């Protein structure tokens, strides 16, 4: 998923708006990509 | 009768007699009973 | 805990139990259950005096399911989980190659069932 | 684990098998094994991390167990299970040879005892080249620990981004309350 | 693991190491716990009817 284009899209005012409430993206982006390197695991460690 | 505070101790002290041409074997036994507990199940609301 | 240590018998070490597990038998209780599980415990050990091998007639013995002990003047052969006497022959034992390189060996006699009745 | 503490006999001969790298070592005073005090070097004026997030509302508090009496529960399992095999473990402990017991370990994996007795000095180099190779590769390699490491890495991520949380306006005026 | 690989032997394939499982011996790191294995492994083989 994306941050902005779910959020505010392509509304400058709204990222300008936005870049100054918080770092949510960072935390998202980093759990989705945990659970993404996890499914290759889980397939190699079963299969190799 | 107070409150007192030290340290714990691990455990007994115990050593075995280790030799070369040596060995132990029981001549008498004795039966056991245990007891586990396992929780199952939960209760369902709306 | 149900599939394995209730149908069948569990040589998993302390799965079912401390000990020896033997049986087991469930109870019903509120949200949960409750096992009862039998062991073996042993008991009432004694020393004794041990050898690896014995040489008998140039030839080495060694023992087929058992251990061999001595109680100070005579020797025999006993299962290792209980203490029971019984005179060494040939047929608890099998014969594996000449006794100058297995370390440790002693000196001693192997009766022969068939000599004494084939004497008869 | 066990009830009883157990210790080696001061005797160190078990028929040619050194075991002297996994022992503890009496004169260090960490009474650790050299594996162990490498794993621990191996393994990692201002003011330290502890009072800095302490003096925000968040305080860490010290572990029940030390690393003393863990080694000395370590200690007490490896003499236990090299003077007495798998005895001890349910019930009381009795001593037998370690060759006689490697016999029976033979006979339980499937190959008469005949074959070991008459093979113990191989066997016995054998072991102590593969100790030694372990001991070079664990010294030698660098990146065989990666899971504790990222088990702290991670918690003190979340906590650098919970502290670093503070400094946001959230859409309000300013983000220091008194101003 | 440690309760089954330790304090007696185990059968059951690649749960205590690759191979046919012997013995093994426990070492104790900072927030973690390290097992040493040894096992046995068969080598030259040979032809026969």
């Amino acid at each position: 998923v994306d941050c902005t284009m779910y959020i505010c899209g392509d509304s400058t005012e709204c990222s300008n708006l936005l870049l100054q409430y918080g770092s949510f993206c960072t935390q998202l982006n980093r759990a989705l990509t945990g659970i993404a390197v996890e499914q290759d695991k889980n397939t190699q460690e079963v299969f190799a | 009768q107070s409150i007192i505070a030290y340290t714990m101790s691990l455990g007994a002290e115990n050593s075995v007699a280790y030799s070369n041409n040596s060995i132990a074997i029981p001549t008498n036994f004795t039966i056991s009973v245990t007891t586990e507990i396992l929780p199952v199940s939960m209760t369902k609301t709306s | 805990k149900m599939s394995e240590c209730v149908l069948g018998q569990s040589k998993r070490v302390d799965f079912c139990g401390k000990g020896y597990h033997l049986m087991s038998f469930p109870q019903s209780a509120p949200h949960g259950v409750v096992f009862l599980h039998v062991t073996y415990v042993p008991a009432q050990e004694k020393n004794f005096t041990t050898a690896p091998a014995i040489c008998h007639d140039g030839k080495a013995h060694f023992p087929r399911e058992g251990v061999f002990v001595s109680n100070g003047t005579h020797w025999f052969v006993t299962q290792r989980n209980f203490y029971e006497p019984q005179i060494i022959t040939t047929d608890n034992t099998f014969v594996s190659g000449n006794c100058d390189v297995v370390i440790g060996i002693v000196n001693n006699t192997v009766y022969d069932p068939l000599q004494p009745e084939l004497d008869s | 684990q066990v009830k009883q503490i157990y210790k080696t006999p001061p005797i160190k001969d078990f028929g040619g098998f050194n075991f002297s790298q996994i022992l503890p070592d009496p004169s260090k005073p960490s009474k650790r094994s050299p594996i162990e005090d490498l794993l621990f070097n191996k393994v990692t004026a201002a003011r330290d991390l502890i009072c800095a997030q302490k003096f925000n509302g968040l305080t860490v508090l010290p572990p029940l167990l030390t690393d003393e009496m863990i080694a000395q529960y370590t200690s007490a399992l490896l003499a236990g299970t090299i003077t007495s095999g798998w005895t001890f473990g349910a019930g009381p402990a009795l001593q037998i040879p370690f060759p006689m017991q490697m016999a029976y370990r033979f006979n339980g994996i499937g190959v008469t005892q005949n074959v070991l007795y008459e093979n113990q000095k191989l066997i016995a180099n054998q072991f102590n080249s593969a100790i030694g190779k372990i001991q070079d590769s664990l010294s030698s390699t660098p990146s065989a620990l990666g899971k504790l490491q990222d088990v702290v890495n991670q918690n003190a991520q979340a906590l650098n981004t919970l502290v670093k949380q503070l400094s946001s306006n959230f859409g309000a005026i300013s983000s220091v309350l008194n101003d």
